[PDB]
Parts: structure tokens; C-alpha cells; sequence
């Protein structure tokens, strides 16, 4: 059986990093777990992670838009990113707007790997389950 | 009753099954010598319509901040939202309702799907706030009593 | 042989969903069909699934594009949606203006599931192969 | 094991098409060569592909971004676009900007085919590990 | 001729082998016995150079619906577009030939690959259209048959 | 000294490893019979807290091009950098300093992590220049030696 994980956005998230959805409506989660916002590798190996992340807001400042997924375990004490990518003069100041940033890509991990996702502006961010979201699969 | 097509795994014998009604979805399908098995949706999840599925769909509408439930999530339906008093629908989000300024008077209030109307001051009327609900009034007849000192505009009454 | 299909952008399209080129040029099309606007699974599994739609216009008023990848079968009467992105307040008002959609993830498909893909503004898209695709593959 | 690469932006780059980091870092190449800012298959058959890059900018003057992956081999004389992207009117002019591009899909490809990243602009790249990439795998 | 470098996948032994011409491609790669056997590029399809593919290109160019095929999908090359009349190339897109506004007369027409030129009428000639091809136009001489009403503009001509 | 827990790979038995320092990393765990073995870092790497990784993590933070080391890659530390003489860091960028305008005087000077402040010249004061170091500066007094033609300002002095 596939270690495989696709998680959705949850509404809760009161801090940083994100909580997802590990139960409900379009998820899977099959050998690697989920524990605080994190995806837990149980099998050291290759897989290709990805995550979107819907943002949109009534009235556009311009507040600066991150988006990491990173990387932690105990063996040292500080985080490692993967990937991320960062959206600023992204909308007309003033408009309603919307957008999303997309990452995904292959890497290698060991097992008690802990991966999570942030993000600049949590108000900001759409949890629909079509629209943010988190996975990834072992190759 | 709707119906649908089903082969046996066990002889591969081809069945009119019958289908599920709202609140419940297949549990086992119909076999020779039984008939379609429905169960019923559990917490949280819904079937709306006659349906075959062999899980219940999850509600997957949920109220953000802005808006407030106009439907339960039941056995037979998803959640739905609107928006809360004071904000309208537009393009996917919940708008605060507009306000009218000075010099124009409110002819229609906001509503969920509708922003507020306004129209400019007719005259002998109006309306010297920017506000989401005050209407554009008549003007006072100081002579109807004094005389008039300053004659009212559309954002100003009539002094005396 | 490898379940999997990568389909380009059909300028033909006159109507929702959108149509894909299953023969000519870059594209794939194995163990998985295309039948009307859609890739119906014939396999029941783990598949990820992407797609990308390319947006342009000579003139922007920021119309809202909305980019869908949704599922329809027979055992209910209703669509689900897999995954969606919307852009508003993209473009500087009257400027040519271009941006794409990607979306991709893992999905558990069954047997007879019918795959399209969906946008808001169909006379914006524009269809070079390279540029506007919709495929998959079996895990 | 594993066809597979995932490299990383290279500051250097001072021509097209980019170059790219594959010793360093949060990087894979295994089975596939890297040379001269190309990945080199060697297995014919189906791969994933994929790119991200990250673009910014002091102050905005809307200078269209372009972002492909193309193959070329000996058989031909004349590239192949595989996925593309362009962004053109994405800032508000005169502000600090940053946006990113991201691209995936499958295709079959032929050993001996040579893969390569190129963008419109090289001076607003930037291209941190996390933020700008280039990978694959075999299916 | 030009050459490619192949192994028999039979023997491995190491060959100098003939391409294909534009047209063509390679249908079965040369051996010791034989030379390197071409077919025609299939229908929507081509190749533009000597080569030594093992299936032609498709004709992936496709013509917008403000463009005009320059050269046609043929088995020696890919189809090409330019802009319709009334229309230019600009990054990519096909943009609507500029008009000269009044007071202002055409220079240079638009062009597949140039927008309209203006210049401002110099004196002793109008334009008084908003205009994509009308150029300046000296004034009547209305003395030289009338005396003159009002002076001519480089937007209104001269009124007797 | 710090500690992790680790089981042997040959027996499963359950140890309490010590950890490497900064600029070292794990390369041989601890066993029943000896403790952990640390290497060094080699170049281009570092690990800057006690750790039990298994390889040193890359030194991947580069200096752009208006960007200066403020510290360099070590063994025990990642490279660090800071916007060069000029300019100050913004939002991730490295932005020119500002100049402060005729009229206005500089009343401090821009940092790595700071702009020009600026404050309108006082009563008195002129600067001429547009400037991101000129403060104001008195106006001459003409009198104290001529008599004035015209008075100073903000931006000019006062002329004899
Ligand atoms: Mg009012
Ligand atoms: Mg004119
Ligand atoms: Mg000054």
C-alpha cells in the first residue's frame, strides 16, 4: 500500500503553521501520519511534495504573500525550507482579489521528517477544500 | 423508483438495481436474490438526490467570518451560507453594505444579494448623513410656523 | 503499460467544459480515455492529476477567471470539484495582460469516473500546447 | 533506483538557457546527467517534469516574463517547447514586485534528449534553493 | 548528404548513416546492407530540415481568430501567421491599428508589423478625422477664387 | 552535553548517544561499546548548534548584487549578508537610500537597515540640494558683515 497524503484546508488555523484536514470530504492519508499542521514520513525515501494555498482578500493593500513548506526533525534545532514562493504588487490597491500559489517537487526524506506549511498572512488565506491544500506521495 | 445498472462480482449476471434516496447511500448492492441495501448518511455528510454513491458526500460548505448558515449540513443536504446583516453578496465575498452620503437618502437597503440604493435629495428634502439606512426627509415649513432664516439644501434642513 | 494522458489546449472549443487534443503533437493517451471535454478513468486507484490553463487579453477589465478540474459520474447526479483556482485584480486596467492557472494533486479515482476541466472566461484562453493542458497519471 | 533530479537556481547564470546547481544543497540527480544547463536522459519512457522560478523587482515596469522548458536532441536541428508560461501586466508600475511560475506535466521522452529551462528576463531572477528549481522522474 | 552516427541494434556495429531530407523522416534506420529508408511526413505534419527523427513534427502553430495564415501546415514546414488586415504584432498579440485623431493626419499606414504614424498637420493643412488612413489635406484657398471666413486649424479647414 | 536516543542498528538496544558541536556532524553513531564520532564540516558547509544529523547542511544563503558578506560561510555558521554602503533593506530587498530634496535636510543618514530621514529646513536653514547626505545649513548673515538683496528661504540662501 502507497504512502500517499492529500490534506485540505482547516478553517481553525489560529497560528502558524497551518492545521489541514486529515478525515474529512477529498483526503487521503495512508502511511504518514498527520500531527500538529505536520505530515510525518515513516519511510525514508523519495517523494514529491506539493501544496496550494488560496489567498484572497475585500480590499487589496498589497500586504506581502509567503508561502513555505519546510522541513523539521530532532536532529537539529531549526527548520529547513524546501520550497516557497513569495507574491507582492499582485493586485490593484483598493479591488477585491484573489490568487493562489502552487509548489510542488521531488525530495528525498528520511523517516521522523516532519513537514509543515506557513504562510505570511493567515487572514488572508480560503480553506476551501478545492482551492487549499496539501500532499504528497512517496515515488 | 430510479434504478441502475449493476453486475454481480459474484456471477457477473446483469441487475436492475434500485437506487438510494436522499439521506442514505448504497450499502450493498442488490444481488439476484436481494435488493439494493441503503444506509444512512453518517455525521456530517449528506446525499441530496436519488444516488448510487457508496459513501455519503462530506458538507463541504462551510461559513467564514462574514456570513452565517442559511442551511444546516443534514443527511439530505450540504450546508449553505449567506451573508450576515450588513453585507451583501458580490463575487464571492460578503460586501459591507453601502452608505449614502450627505445629499443623497437611502431608497432601497442593503439585502444579502443587494447593495443599498441611494438616490440624490429630491427637492424639499434631505439627508445630512452618510448612512446606510436614513431616507431622505421633507425639509421643515418654518413659515407653516418664523420665517426662514437659510432655505434647507439636499444635505441640510431649513433654518430658522 | 502505464495509466496516463497529457492532452493540449483544443481551440475549437465553443462551450464548457473545455475539449483537448487527444492525437496530435505532444500529447498521451494510454490505458484512459477521451470521450466529449473528458478523461474517464478505467482503473480504479491513486492518480495524480494536473492541469494548466493560459489566460491573455489585449485589454484588461479584470474579469474574474476561475479554473476548475472536476468529476461527474452516474451514482450521483451532481459534480464534485478536485481542485480550483480563481484570479481577480490580476491586471492593470486597459494593459495586455497574460497569467496562467496550474493545478495538481493526488486523487483516489474509481472506475468510470469522468475528468474535465472548466474556466470562467473561455474567449481569454489561449490554447498552444505548450501553454494549456490537462493530464494524469496512475500512481 | 530512481531516474531522478531536482536541481537549483545558479546565481552565475549569465546567459540562456540557466543553469543549474546539482552537487549542493537540497538537490537529487541520480541517472540523469546534468551538463551545461541541461538534464541529459539516458532511459527512454515516461517522465514527470517540472520548474519553478522565482522573479522580482525593485520597481515595476511590467517587462513580460517567460518561462519555458524545452528539449532538443541531435535528431533535429530545432528545439521543442514542452510547457511555457508568460506573465505580462502582473505589477502595479513603480512598486517592489515578486512573483513565481510554476510548471509540471508528463511526457515520453528519448534517451539522449537534453532538457533546459529559459526565461525573457535573467537580471530579475533570483534564485535561492527554495525559490527557483528545475526537476524530474520516471514514472 | 549529411550523416548521423548509429549502432545496428542487431549487430552494434558502428555506422555512418544518411538523414532525411525536409519532408521526411526516418522510417528504418540503415544497416550494413542497406541505406537509411525515409518516409513522407504524414498529413498535419513536416520537417523542415534534414534530420534524422524516427516520426515527423506536428503543425502545433494554430491562427488566432485576429491572425491570417502566412504560410500553410506543409510536409517541409510548419504553418505561419501575421495579423489580419487592420491589425499589428505586439508582444504577442494582434492590436487594432491606431487612428489619427483631428488635427492630427496620417504619416505611414499600419502594417503587419507597425502601428499607424501621425503627425500633428503642419500649417496650411488639416485633418478632421479620427482616422486610420486620412492623411493632412491642405486648406482651400478661398482667396484664390470667396475671401476668407475664418482661418483654417489643423483641425477645421479654411470657411468661406 | 547533549544527548539522543538511538537504538542499535546491529542489536535494537536502546542508547543514549551524545551529540556533535557546531561545525561537526554524526558520522559514526554510538554503540553498547563506544560513543557517538563526530566528523567536521567540510567545505561549504556548516552546523551551527549541537546536532545529531548525518551530514553538515550547505551553506545557502548567497550574496546578491547589492548585498555585502556580514558574515562569511564556516564551519559554524551559514553566510550572512547586508545591503552594501547605499542602500537599506526592505522587504527582503536592498533598496537605494533616499535624497532629500531643496528644502529639505538630512537629519540622518541611511543605514543598512534604515532610509534617509529628512526633515523640511528650519527657519533659517537652507539646504539647495537634492542630497541623501547635505543637512541644513544656516542662511549667511549679510548684515553681520553687506546688506541683503533677497532674503534666504528653505532652499536658497540669503543673497548680498
Ligand atoms: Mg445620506
Ligand atoms: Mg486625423
Ligand atoms: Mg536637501
Amino acid at each position: 500500500l502507497r504512502k500517499v497524503a492529500h490534506l485540505t484546508g482547516k478553517s481553525n488555523s489560529r497560528s502558524m503553521p497551518l492545521e489541514w484536514e486529515d478525515t474529512y470530504g477529498i483526503v487521503l492519508l495512508s502511511g504518514v501520519k498527520y500531527k500538529k499542521g505536520g505530515l510525518v514520513i515513516n519511510e525514508t525515501g523519495l517523494y514529491f511534495v506539493y501544496s496550494k494555498v488560496y489567498f484572497r482578500g475585500q480590499s487589496c493593500n498589497n500586504l506581502p504573500l509567503s508561502h513555505k513548506v519546510y522541513m523539521r526533525n530532532s536532529k537539529y534545532p531549526q527548520d529547513l525550507v524546501m520550497m516557497e514562493g513569495k507574491m507582492m504588487s499582485y493586485c490593484t490597491t483598493g479591488q477585491m482579489w484573489a490568487r493562489s500559489s502552487y509548489l510542488g517537487a521531488v525530495f528525498n526524506l528520511t523517516s521522523a521528517d516532519h513537514l509543515y506549511v506557513n504562510v505570511s498572512e493567515l487572514s488572508l488565506v480560503n480553506f476551501e477544500e478545492s482551492q487549499t491544500f496539501f500532499g504528497l506521495y512517496k515515488l | 423508483t430510479p434504478t441502475y445498472p449493476w453486475r454481480d462480482a459474484e456471477t457477473g449476471e446483469r441487475l436492475v438495481c434500485a437506487q438510494c434516496p436522499p439521506g442514505t447511500f448504497v450499502q450493498r448492492p442488490c444481488r439476484r436474490d436481494s435488493p439494493t441495501t441503503c444506509g444512512p448518511c453518517p455525521p456530517r455528510h449528506y446525499t441530496q438526490f436519488w444516488n448510487y454513491l457508496e459513501r455519503c458526500r462530506y458538507c463541504n460548505v462551510l461559513c467564514g467570518e462574514r456570513e452565517e448558515e442559511a442551511r444546516a449540513c443534514h443527511a439530505t443536504h450540504n450546508r449553505a451560507c449567506r451573508c450576515r446583516t450588513g453585507f451583501f453578496a458580490h463575487a464571492g465575498f460578503c460586501l459591507e453594505h453601502a452608505s449614502c452620503p450627505p445629499g443623497a437618502g437611502v431608497i432601497a437597503p442593503g439585502t444579502p444579494s443587494q447593495n443599498t440604493q441611494c438616490q440624490p435629495c429630491p427637492p424639499g428634502t434631505f439627508s445630512a448623513s452618510s448612512s446606510s439606512s436614513e431616507q431622505c426627509q421633507p425639509h421643515r415649513n418654518c413659515t407653516a410656523l418664523l420665517a426662514l432664516n437659510v432655505p434647507g439644501s439636499s444635505s441640510h434642513d431649513t433654518l430658522c
